[PDB]
């Protein structure tokens, strides 16, 4: 059991895009002949391909500043049961 | 069984019995601390919609003590004794508010 | 000849003349009789455009009487003496109202 | 340190005191001396959204001293006291008005 750490040249991958990094790096290695197990434990971006993607929308900082939302954690809740209940049924729970 | 009663409630620390003069003093206490900048906000009405309150002198760059800040919560106060008003905190690293709780509401 | 006066109705039953204690029984005794779960709602104005009532408690799932229901709605009318109260019928199977109707207006 | 009270304003001379009858006669007598049209308006609601105001007879054309001009102004606040009153002034040339001050408001 060993960890291995490999070095990716940063002109073979695509300008903002998940897809390409993930297809490229755990394509086809897992399910090799040669080898009964592999796990990726992380990964590190450079900031020079963090720069071409968008990220997050608005973020932390800008929801707060929507809200109206200062100070404490924000609370939710989720609607049970998960199959069954009618459109106007839903509605009175959510009210 | 019970039913809650139909209430109007105003963001942070509003579910909590109507704050006490030592109890302000120590929520101010927790912002000069944490070295973030208080403030004193007042409005005329209460709405979700809008998001501006009209500032009270300036934010207070330059405090040692809590007292300072109950002093111009006061001012405020006596001045608008029909009118909202809140103490707000302000990060410089964060650029964002990290408190914001009502001290006042209209009287009658 | 005769012209119609104007006045404003509340859906179901709001054309007979006003139902006595009687006759909301015999309406009561028609939801258990089919086996819908009763329900009572409260609202401060009667609108055509909201379709939301605040609910008095929770539904009455272990109702064996009607007298059980009056007794609730009884309970809504001394708190809420200015609030219409109306009574509404679950379905399961069908997962809709079968019947509502009002019971109580603002009175004066 | 100060905080600004909240108050309404009317455009053009409304943050300095309020004028005199000899400082009215000075600012219509500037514009006579010019060459311009002077003409009294009236309106019921002084509004931001509104742009229109109601005139006053019709644009002073043969106005040889500005006594004539404020005896306009005295028939209007006579006739109407609940409306506001303004003094403007017409351009031929450039096809746009000089000046417009408030001279009236709704006493009481």
């Amino acid at each position: 059991q060993f960890i291995a750490y490999i070095a990716y040249p940063l002109d073979l991958f695509e300008e903002g895009s998940i897809t390409n990094v993930l297809t490229s790096i755990v394509g086809n290695v897992f399910g090799f002949k040669a080898l009964r197990a592999l796990r990726l434990e992380d990964i590190r971006f450079p900031v020079a391909y963090i720069k071409t993607f968008q990220g997050p929308p608005h973020g932390i900082q800008v929801e707060r500043d929507k809200l109206n939302k200062y100070g404490r954690p924000l609370l939710g809740c989720t609607i049970k049961p998960k199959l069954g209940l009618s459109a106007k049924n839903y509605g009175r729970a959510v009210y | 069984m019970q039913t809650l009663p139909k209430e109007r409630r105003y963001e942070t620390l509003s579910y909590l019995p109507p704050l006490t003069d030592v109890q302000i003093e120590k929520q101010v206490q927790y912002i000069l601390s944490q070295g973030y900048i208080p403030a004193v906000e007042f409005n005329e009405v209460s709405e979700p919609t809008e998001l501006y309150w009209t500032l009270w002198k300036l934010p207070l760059f330059g405090a040692k003590t809590s007292r300072e800040v109950l002093a111009e919560v006061q001012s405020c106060r006596s001045q608008y004794p029909g009118h909202y008003i809140r103490v707000v905190g302000f990060d410089n690293i964060k650029q964002c508010q990290i408190l914001s709780f009502i001290v006042h509401k209209p009287s009658r």
